[PDB]
């Protein structure tokens, strides 16, 4: 509700301190925030505190204003069509969905926030003093190269708000820093020192930069390292970016097909000094600078129609490197056209050039994951028997972690409302819509 | 265990030996908000100066503000509080250049 | 994991195993049609990013008046010769004429 | 672990009621390394005077 | 551990081991007993004045007392700290009644 | 899409009496961001006195 | 939407979705209230004068 | 009285980001290092400068060292049984022996 404010109309002396302490009308978990109308004249101290020390530096009349913010929760709003893409950089996790800002969770923080530095341009208010004007940026895919993040299908507005949506354009941020995630992402970051009231530039000899590359349809569908080297895709012709490690503007970006582009946004993986892609006609296998297709004629005529059936935009790829298998996720012959659960899966063994199918229990994603049931004692507990078995021999670390976590199982998101592992004792979970049923039956091999 | 206790009353005498001790956790929670409560700014405390410490302890006795017993035998420039040279400085100003002039 | 995790669509997940706030162990960023929850083998967190829904703000004129005010005023009479029954007023203005 | 924190600044509900029971005494070594460096000097601190 | 009275001298690397469980509540015992020695005086503890605790730090030489950088550009009455006003008084009792009596 | 335009400068007729039915919506959502843009501020404006 | 009156301060990202054919008149019919609300005196506005 | 007499040699410190850390082992080849993670594998290359003179790159994305004393340096090559089988790679190229 209403806040006020504790001095409204101080008198200073070029030096005078006062403090000045912001109170919103209830009480409860606020976060505080302090601006002004001129640079300076004023010392804030840690203006996202509450009580602001202001020392007094230039004669003048100034305005100084508080900002009150109610911290509640808010739902998202991230259908089935436009998943999260989970991107991973400095040990810190990026959500990366469609119609929100990217936001990360810093390993020092245990609750996700928007990317600091994003949506940022230092653009000149008027012919001149570069000032960092935040603009609503939304994007579509997330990922890391060479301790940097990465942005795909930009929708850039600005002032003027109406948006205009770049599918050619492609951003990247800064280095990252001890356990911190990139700091800015403008373009124009430089030409500015000594930002009062209070923006900071302090970077790490890497600025953020835009290609806006020119390519078929665009679309910007996924994107790829490999050995240091780009691998972008817009289902139609391929680029590689090379960094030349300059102080501005390093990233360098090359044509490399002129046919091949990715079907999927997870449709790429490096398997061997290589990528698996499915290409909108066949599987590829490229090492850079050249291509071969592992369906070339034998598993190209039978893929294609059976993705197409239902949801060709469904596909999923993923390495199975504790058995050398990668194999392709797919939805079945028999699904909800607007379903994205896959039922089947191609699974193509590099250490033999082998390719063979399996089901898998409706993957809505997958990934490789350290194993459960670690038995342990989560909440405080004693009750009244044993007067918590005082341990003889003094104890054991109460648990085991000194060594390394292993057995890392590969672990399975199900539309079936769980987690199902995908590689484990012969059984299958098979869905029944006539019933609103789970049935489990043994697995049948043939 | 209490609860609400932020003047620094934590009763350590009463705890229990068979029953639930489900607070050891919470127990830490009590102490840290006593101690955050006390003295909500801590980044690096070294201003204890202990010697300082023994010196205030020989007073004891401040009730009536300060009532320093040092010696304060700094000062730095001013045309206003001086020295053991007060009798001398106003001699000056109001004889030697201000009221008698040079042959008095 | 939990028995919480069993009434819950994983869209995406990824499985970070470090963590300053806790030890790790699997405390799997996972994301769902509205949420992005966490689940480390002990029980299910929600960790989504609060935003400010609603917000009140104040203001303050501090007006800073100069350190150098009530310092050598301006004083148009320098010599005030008057007769010795003279009753003649003085006037003087501060510098900047500020507050003091 | 808990790596590049230092001082009794850490929020509080930390236990969170579900931190196994390993990290109870971890928590204790913490605050006792902390409070040492707060204050690394105590002789009879019965100078206080709260007045 | 049982022992420490001086307090602040604990051994809080290794003698724990991760062991036995059940010392965790007396080492919280043992906590209160030392927060408690070394301020058993808590009413009010409202005056935090970071500030103030703060700048003294950085000096860390306040041995003689005060001590102060400054020159105590304060002072209300008395005839002991001297303000501008000891030049004031000193001229009037040399001129007004001591020295440069009326008609002197 | 519409991209890299901004202000309600574009030329008239856009719907050119083909644009399906989609595209109706984002000219209303494109006219109301821009006429926010235009004036970010309305109280009162009675005070226009046309003479 | 109905319930913007101060005029400008309208929520056009979001609450559409792209959604129910119907409001798009509404919208419309809104808009104009909005428009003629801010600026209800106009009888030929040739003062232009942009610089 | 510290002392600092160095041999145009200082120290520094990279910290890495990969999965789940705790760098369980480390071992040179041919003026070229390896370190692993149990999971994903970085090169560092010294480039002979004056300050921080190492450069660190990826190598692989699976590979990783299973106990902490598990790589040896055969022949130009390191022998790792990589928590999944045996790998005898000589250097951005990787073959299993098992």
């Amino acid at each position: 509700s209403s806040v006020t404010l504790d001095i409204v109309s101080a008198s200073l002396d070029v030096g005078e301190e006062i403090v000045i302490t912001a109170t919103a009308s209830p009480e409860g978990e606020y976060s505080y925030q302090w601006s002004v109308d001129k640079t300076g004249y004023v010392s804030t101290t840690s203006v996202t505190g509450k009580s602001i020390k202001l020392v007094a530096l230039r004669k003048g009349e100034i305005n100084v204003t508080c900002t009150v913010s109610q911290m509640t929760q808010k739902d998202y709003d991230a259908f089935d069509d436009y998943p999260w893409y989970h991107a991973v950089i400095s040990n810190c996790a990026v959500a990366t969905t469609h119609y929100e800002t990217p936001q990360v969770k810093e390993f020092e923080s245990e609750y996700f926030v928007d990317l600091p530095g994003w949506g940022e341009q230092t653009v000149v208010d008027n012919d001149g003093n570069p000032s960092v004007k935040k603009f609503n940026w939304k994007c579509e895919r997330v990922r890391s190269f060479n301790n940097r993040l990465f942005a795909l299908n930009m929708r850039e507005a600005n002032a003027s708000g109406v948006t205009t949506n770049y599918p050619l354009r492609l951003r990247w941020s800064n280095f990252a820093n001890e356990n911190k995630a990139p700091t800015l992402w403008d373009d124009f970051a430089y030409d500015r020192v000594v930002s009062s009231d209070g923006q900071t530039q302090a970077l790490e000899n890497g600025y953020a930069g835009y290609i806006d590359l020119a390519d078929s349809n665009g679309s910007l569908i996924d994107i790829l390292p490999l050995k240091d080297y780009l691998f972008v895709y817009t289902e139609f012709e391929t680029y590689i970016g090379s960094p030349t490690n300059n102080t501005y503007q390093p990233l360098m970006f090359k044509k490399l097909f002129n046919d091949s582009g990715i079907l999927a946004p997870e449709c790429v993986v490096e398997v061997e000094g290589s990528h698996f892609v499915v290409t909108q006609n066949d599987v590829i296998l490229h090492n850079g600078a050249t291509k071969k297709s592992i369906a070339s004629n034998r598993v190209k005529n039978m893929l294609i129609n059976e993705v197409c059936l239902v949801n060709p935009l469904a596909t999923r790829v993923h390495l199975h490197q504790d058995k050398k298998e990668v194999w392709v996720l797919y939805v079945g012959p028999g699904e909800p056209k607007e379903s994205f659960a896959c039922t089947k899966a191609a699974v193509w063994n590099y250490e033999f050039d082998t390719w063979s199918f399996r089901t898998i229990p409706y993957a809505q994603c997958i990934g490789l994951v350290d194993p459960p049931v670690l038995e342990r004692g989560p909440i405080w507990s004693d009750f009244q028997e044993i007067t918590w078995d005082d341990p003889s021999i003094k104890e054991l670390v109460w648990r085991k972690d000194a060594t390394n976590f292993r057995q890392r199982v590969t672990i399975v998101g199900s539309f079936l409302k769980g987690f199902y592992q995908v590689d484990v004792g012969a059984l299958d979970y098979f869905y029944d819509r006539l019933n609103d049923v789970v049935i489990e039956k043994p697995l049948e091999m043939r | 265990e209490t609860n609400a206790v932020v003047i620094t009353d934590l009763n350590p005498l009463y705890p229990r030996d068979r029953d639930y001790i489900y607070e050891g956790a919470a127990q830490i929670r009590l102490i840290k908000q006593t101690l955050q409560n006390t003295f909500p700014n801590v980044t690096e405390p070294v201003d204890i100066d202990s010697d300082t410490f023994k010196i205030m302890s020989e007073k004891l006795k401040f009730t009536g503000d300060a009532m320093d017993v040092g010696g304060l035998m700094i000062k730095n420039v001013t045309p206003g509080t001086g020295d053991k040279d007060v009798v001398t400085k106003g001699q000056m100003e109001a004889f030697m250049k201000n009221w008698m002039e040079n042959k008095l | 994991y939990v028995d919480e995790d069993k009434d819950l669509t994983p869209l995406s997940f990824v499985s970070m195993p470090f963590d300053y706030y806790s030890a790790g162990n699997s405390f799997l960023v996972v994301g769902t049609n509205k949420k992005l929850y966490k689940l480390t083998d002990e029980s299910l967190t929600d960790i989504s990013r609060k935003v400010a829904t609603v917000t009140k703000k104040a203001s303050a004129s501090i007006k800073i008046y100069p350190v150098v005010s009530q310092i050598v005023p301006k004083e148009s009479t320098i010599s005030m010769n008057f007769n010795q029954t003279k009753n003649l007023e003085v006037s003087l203005l501060p510098a900047d004429a500020n507050n003091t």
